[PDB]
């Protein structure tokens, strides 16, 4: 059911606006390189914590 | 919508004439083609001369 936003357990503390790629074990992280981009957040989260994103 | 979006040699827009022959180019014998002009020259880095080559 094509979604414009995924709930996505962060692996690593995930700023607002931050581009997200896969992280160890599936969970969401930082990343600073084009192409592992998947999405970006609209949350901040910790680590562990659900993070908000929105998929590009 | 993919994960790569694998551009071509032509897509660098501001690649130069000999820079694309040689991106595209799969042998150090083809670099060589393309980077030596002078056919004497060519054929000694070749290893490769007739009696005219080694007069040059």
């Amino acid at each position: 059911y094509p979604l414009a936003a995924w709930q996505v357990i962060a692996g690593s503390d995930i700023k607002v606006g931050d581009n997200l790629t896969t992280g160890k074990d599936g969970t969401a992280v930082p990343t600073d390189d084009p192409s592992t981009v998947f999405g970006y957040a609209v949350e901040e989260a910790q680590e562990g914590q659900l993070v908000t994103l929105v998929i590009s | 919508r993919s994960k790569e979006i694998s551009i071509e040699v032509e897509d660098i827009k501001d690649a130069g004439d000999t820079g694309k022959r040689l991106l595209k180019i799969n042998t150090p014998s083809g670099a060589r083609n393309i980077i030596i002009e002078n056919e004497d020259a060519k054929a000694l880095i070749n290893g490769e001369t007739t009696n005219t080559n080694k007069k040059n």
